């Protein structure tokens, strides 16, 4: 039951799974969104605010900012544990800015973190624009959480599971090159060769015109799993943590099911 | 996450699980449909606003429904462990 | 009022790509090429970037006197 | 409590002690004043 | 219609509603008595501490 790799971009990861059932692959895809913990702003302590944005809007904007929660999965308590008291599970960041005479934009690089290994993913995220003689002073608290509780804790942007295509060229129809939206086909010495077969989405539009020169099937036991992270965690860590969450849930269910038979 | 039994016989089980949703229900149904001796297996979400599922298992008497559920859980755990061990190698 | 931090449909961060795109388009470059080379490929994020209004530059003049 | 002169938005600050025949900024003579944010830690949930 | 909850949680169609309350200190020239805006330690129509 091997796993093959298609592409590895900065944040994207595409794999081929060869002997796994569709239910397990879909469960991994869903758990990559729902049951992987990341750091995000939970509460904001406001001291001053004169910006056009209200306190709730500013808190929401701060919460939507992703932080690098890669080394924090081993030093901070997960939400499944006790996590609401017993300090040592909350990180603290500060923001104290003021504009003197001209409008000033505040970026995510202005957030000072108490713990140095937890920083914003990108330092060029605009937070708020301040007019003349306006100032902001706030303190925010960060903690781990699952995407099931709130979408701000999701570590990925897109998670995709699709079928494995199989495209075979029987004839030499020239229409297929200008009909497929994915650019699977190409004309080389007038032969209609298939360049990248894995790009077909089983659209079945070439069958509407060729209808005899191209055959499309789907492999029964192979699936393509494509995920794109947001920057907090690397994709392999996301996949491993999703499968670990499945393992924990199944173990708990079996433990409390076999007991009290 | 709490389980309870609505009905139970030798070849029939109805289990209500609170705290779970499609992620585990679909996996369990897919694994149960592969266990030999199981004739019917399904899961239901009684209401989208409530996080709870109901699993119905009906066998042919060769294997108890609880045993079928345990076997399905074992298969799912094996698949998860294999997936971890293979992802760690790339 | 101000550019959203993330795309609404997918959780892709799009706020950091506003001040480049807003500038190079004003420099005479067509939006499609700039969006493609900035790393925006799904048309949801293109919708997010292409239809922003940025009112806050006018509201900073009229702010609550609290 | 403490007030703020309304002219030119955030102009300057004054308190209760400025007793005048009418509601007026003692510095610029403006007839509209507002109230300060009562400096105190406010907790808002980023939900 | 069906709406995406995740996009709502990102702040898609959120809005704010503002309401106003106003009051005036009438001078009552007919009898020279005047209004005053103060707390109500001991008053006839008290509501609650
Ligand atoms: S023409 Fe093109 S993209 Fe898909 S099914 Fe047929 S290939
Ligand atoms: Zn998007
Ligand atoms: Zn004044």
């Amino acid at each position: 039951m091997p796993i093959s790799l298609i592409e590895r971009n900065g944040l994207r990861l595409r794999l081929v799974l060869e002997n796994y059932p569709l239910e397990f692959v879909n469960s991994i895809r869903r758990a990559s969104i729902l049951y992987v913990p990341v750091m995000a702003v939970d509460e904001v302590y406001f001291i001053e605010n004169n910006s056009p944005l209200y306190d709730e809007i500013l808190a929401h904007r701060l919460a939507l900012v992703p932080f690098v929660s890669d080394e924090a999965l081993e030093h901070y308590r997960p939400p499944e544990e006790c996590a609401e008291n017993c300090d040592g599970c909350y990180n603290r960041v500060y923001l104290d800015v003021e504009a003197k005479d001209q409008p000033l934009m505040i970026y995510s690089r202005d957030l000072k973190s108490e713990d140095q290994m937890i920083t914003p993913v990108s330092g060029a995220i605009p937070i708020v624009l301040l007019g003349s003689k306006q100032k902001i002073s706030l303190e925010a608290r960060l903690r781990l959480g699952y995407g099931k509780e709130h979408i701000k804790y999701s570590p990925v942007s897109v998670s995709i599971v699709r079928y494995y295509p199989k495209v075979t060229v029987l004839g030499n129809c020239e229409k297929a090159v200008e009909v497929c939206p994915e650019g699977v086909f190409a004309m080389e010495n007038n032969k209609l060769v298939v360049k990248n077969e894995l790009s077909c989405i089983l659209c079945e539009e070439c069958l509407k015109y060729c209808a005899g020169s191209v055959s499309i099937e789907s492999v029964e036991n192979k699936f393509i799993l494509e995920i794109e992270s947001v920057g907090s965690l690397k994709p392999e860590r996301i996949l491993i943590e999703a499968s670990k969450s499945l393992l924990r849930k199944l173990s708990e269910l079996k433990s409390k099911l076999e007991a009290g038979k | 996450m709490e389980i309870k039994v609505i009905k139970e016989e030798q070849n029939y089980l109805e289990l209500q699980i609170d705290g779970e949703e499609h992620t585990i229900g679909n996996l369990l149904k897919g694994m149960l449909l592969k266990v030999p001796g199981v004739k019917f297996a399904a899961y239901s979400l009684p209401h989208p606003l409530i996080t709870s599922i109901t699993i119905k298992i009906l066998t042919d008497g060769s294997i108890s429904a609880r045993e079928a559920l345990i076997k399905a859980i074992e298969l799912a755990e094996n698949y998860a462990n294999l997936f971890i061990d293979e992802v760690k190698k790339i | 009022m101000i550019i959203p931090i993330r795309c609404f449909t997918c959780g892709a961060v799009v706020a950091d790509k506003w001040e480049p795109f807003s500038n190079r388009v004003m420099g005479g470059e067509d939006p499609e090429k700039v969006l493609t080379e900035l790393g925006v490929n799904r048309y949801c994020c293109r919708r997010m970037l292409l239809s922003h209004v940025n009112i806050i530059r006018e509201i900073i003049h009229y702010t609550r006197p609290i | 409590a403490k007030y703020r002169c309304g002219k030119c938005w955030k102009e300057l600050d004054d308190d209760q002690l400025k007793t005048l025949p009418g509601v007026r900024c003692p510095y610029c003579g403006y007839r509209i004043i507002y109230m300060v944010r009562k400096p105190t830690v406010k907790i808002v949930k980023a939900i | 219609i069906i709406m995406n909850k995740s996009s709502i949680e990102r702040g898609m169609y959120r809005s704010t509603f503002f309401r106003l309350y106003s009051t005036e200190e009438v001078k009552y020239p007919g009898g020279q008595e005047d209004k005053i805006i103060t707390p109500e330690a001991g008053v006839k129509g008290y509501k609650g501490k």
